[PDB]
DNA sequence: GAATTCGGAAAAATTTTTCCGAATT
DNA sequence: GAATTCGGAAAAATTTTTCCGAATT
């Protein structure tokens, strides 16, 4: 739990995001401001190569964010891959016990890890996931975010068997209650 | 201040070998928590050492709290399972997936049994594996733990091949390997009375009965009374460096032990490893 | 007038019991000739006893001319099959039929390397077999050896019953059966760490696994961690009084070493029978 | 199993002999060797020998022939064919004169093919010898282990074993005897 | 009394061999 | 460039369990 800002203290949140870019989305709800060409995101797409201090270097980070590529997208890399990663920077990414500020980090999956991955990702993110649904798609999401319904696993057993930003936004807006609000 | 015991997390602890070779050393263990599922692998820590090791069980069930309450840890160690990544398996499952993924748990767990940065207290670790692996993956088991491998083939004080990575951060792990006296360099070394080695080294050793007859056309390695014959499970105990009849329990066979011995670490090659921490913990 | 080693002929020699107890008792052997057929055995009696044993093969191939050769002896011992004599079997064949004939063979032998009249020097021999044993075999044997057995069970100075017939003319074999001090009396004085004993004194112990498993319906000796379980092949050994790991030879598994000391002699029985004859022979 | 020499023809004796399974009493007259005076006869005939002790042998007085042989081939057997060597060993070695008194001395030991061919080398390693194959011509045979200085191919006895089945020759017998009357008083 | 025992032929389990196989050394 | 290797699914041996069984304590 981190206490909440006065308005006047609240600053651009400076995101790193793995995978996926969510910067003109987040700027859709007024955390990026549109004129900083060089924005206070940081995009990355193959982390295989990165070290700790090429992550020290990009930051200062507040938040963190990850996702599997989208459901029918046949991967190149294994559906657990795009977890272990974003778990590896995210600690690089971490503030120093030493300095306590408001640090939040996502990931959220696509369908696209099945259950033995499933108990890998909320063993290693710490937590359960929370199921989101479209009524039809859905996405899974991890997140130490506060955030503010039920579906069983066999309607998207049988989605997934068949064959999304916007389940993952709402999430993002209790952090306007630690960031500056643009727009 | 004074020298304390050292406290030990083991993870995919086999048959025990790092307190064996703590023990061997002549360090004194203040705590060993090994994680094994393997029922004989377990028998044969626990008879071997007289209840010494606490067993914790599968690797995935050890969680943060875990860590805490049972720690501090002084050392964590552990060889994750190379049958998915060796590249005597065709059907290897690669680095994510299948037991290769079991990796992940040591770097997991080295994670949150690793002081924090007030504190400047001693902590040691290493995580073996093959090299027989495909670079891929030994690339990224390097971007997990955050430095490169040393590699130490058992060649050099055994009578076996057996080429080994070893991350870490111990002491001199980069320093030469040489033998010392009593270590049994060739086969003859190891084999029991009446037995004659028709060679001086073996083949990497597994888990399966092929990899002890030599060679592109499978020989036998030695000759007792005229005829051929394969190793004796005491002759792969001396080769491996551990105490003969350390694996006779259980009720065991020839397979039951090759396969704990096939799997498990060159002694001799991580009392070399070790060895330099008898100046940081309690000796007797 | 001062004593020189003692020459021992030994038939059907199995594990070389008689060896080992003459070496436990401080005696120096000098020649030691066992006739055994297993292949097994004779890996062990070579191997534990660093050839010293001079094999000589099927005892019906042994000649005149051999005991005249390979002797003189000071000491003739057998203990011939009891697989066509025992109880056990109901397909047994008897004395004279099967494998029970081997005893004569005995018979013959013990005769060809007695001294003659004239020759005052020391001569010692024992036979020993099963008491499960037809009268009339039990008659025969004792016409042949021309003496009568004495009983001595080794639950007096084991873990296990196991009663056996002991003809001979060594000093003292009627005399009374008085446990030592290192002698495991109890099946808990045997068993590995963390195991529990069910019962004190377990059932004739054979060369099958249905003898582990006790009475009548066929209890499970021991408890480990909570669940049942039958003996281990060290834990066999010690019942028996051999060295743990005497058997631990040839890549055998539990099956082979079990049929090995389950028609093997009691060693603490053995001792006791073969002590009086420290004061005939070289000590060390 | 001994060489002895020739013993002149006046200090030959009647031979005293032991003959166990079957009796060779009425047959060993008819070649001079017994007289039918005889309180004692000079031969004892034992049946059943399982519980006869050594001094029973010795009690017997001295001996220098003892016989056995087989039952007849057409006998139901109560015994086991080697039933009859292992005994008949084990007193033959109860009768044997000891080393400090050499005596001429001989023992027998013949078969009526009552013994298969295991049986036949535990009767030739414990008799010291390979037996010797007398035949009988118009069909029948016996083999013959003794230490007395006395062709046909297996399978016409093994053929002619299996057809038999369906008493004791002593014609076979008798003459392999003759050669003790070198050694013994011949009684007209 | 009914409990015991130096086992064995079948039958049902566990087990130890043929080929297998390719990236890394 | 020919050899090497902390393995495994089938297949062929080997092995470990059911009933077996009775005279002797
Ligand atoms: N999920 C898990 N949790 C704990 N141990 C596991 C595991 N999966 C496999 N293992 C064990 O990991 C070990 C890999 S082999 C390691 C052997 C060890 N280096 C030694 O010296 O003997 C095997 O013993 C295997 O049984
Ligand atoms: N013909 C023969 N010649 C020599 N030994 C034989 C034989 N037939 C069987 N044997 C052996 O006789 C032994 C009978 S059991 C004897 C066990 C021995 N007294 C001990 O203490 O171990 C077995 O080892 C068997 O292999």
């Amino acid at each position: 739990m981190f206490e909440t800002v006065p308005v006047w203290r609240r600053q651009p949140v400076r995101v790193l995001s793995l995978f996926e870019d969510i910067k003109k989305e987040l700027t859709s709800l007024g955390f990026l401001e549109s004129g900083s060409d060089p924005g206070q995101l940081k995009h990355v797409v193959d982390v295989t190569d990165t070290v700790r201090k090429d992550v020290e270097e990009w930051g200062p980070f507040d938040l963190v964010y990850g996702a599997t590529p989208p459901l029918g997208h046949t991967c190149d890399r294994p559906p657990s891959w795009y977890l272990f990663q974003f778990h590896r920077l995210l600690q690089y990414a971490r503030p120093k016990p030493g300095s306590p500020r408001p640090f939040f980090w996502m990931f959220v999956d696509n369908l696209v890890l099945n259950k033995e991955d499933l108990d890998v990702a909320s063993r290693f993110l710490e937590m359960e996931p929370v199921t989101i649904p479209d009524v039809q798609n859905a996405v899974r999401v991890w997140s130490n975010i506060p955030a503010i319904a039920l579906v069983s696993e066999e309607e998207l057993s049988l989605l997934a068997q068949n064959k999304p930003t916007k389940l993952v936004k709402n999430c993002f807006l209790p952090l306007r209650e630690y960031f500056k609000y643009f727009s | 201040m004074r020298r304390r015991p050292i406290r030990v997390l083991s993870l995919f602890d086999g048959i025990a070998t790092g307190y064996l070779v703590l023990k061997e050393l002549g360090i004194k263990v203040g705590k060993y928590v090994a994680s094994e599922v393997c029922e004989e692998s377990i028998a044969v820590g626990t008879v071997k050492h007289e209840g010494n090791i606490k067993y914790v069980n599968d690797v995935r069930n050890i969680t943060k709290k875990n860590i805490e309450e049972w720690g501090p840890f002084d050392l964590v160690i552990g060889g994750s399972p190379c049958n998915d990544l060796s590249n005597v398996n065709p059907a290897r499952k690669g680095l994510y997936e299948g037991t290769g993924r079991l990796f992940f748990e040591f770097y997991h767990l080295l994670n949150y049994s690793r002081p924090k940065e007030g504190d400047d207290r001693p902590f040691f670790w290493m995580f073996e594996n093959v090299v027989a692996m495909k670079v891929g993956d030994k690339r990224d088991i390097s971007r997990f733990l955050e430095c490169n491998p040393v590699m130490i083939d058992a060649i050099k004080v055994s009578a076996a091949h057996r080429a080994r990575y070893f991350w870490g951060n111990l002491p001199g792990m980069n320093r030469p390997v040489i033998a010392s006296k009593n270590d049994k360099l060739e086969l003859q070394d190891c084999l029991e009375y009446n037995r004659i080695a028709k060679l001086k080294k073996v083949q990497t050793i597994t888990t399966k009965s092929n990899s002890i007859k030599q060679g592109k056309n499978q020989l036998f390695p030695v000759v007792m009374n005229g005829k051929e014959d394969v190793l004796w499970c005491t002759e792969l105990e001396r080769i491996f460096g551990f105490p003969v009849h350390y694996t006779d329990v259980s009720n065991m066979g020839r397979g039951a032990r090759q396969k704990l011995l096939g799997r498990s670490w060159s002694v001799p090659v991580i009392r070399h490893l070790f060895a330099p921490l008898k100046d940081y913990f309690a000796c007797e």
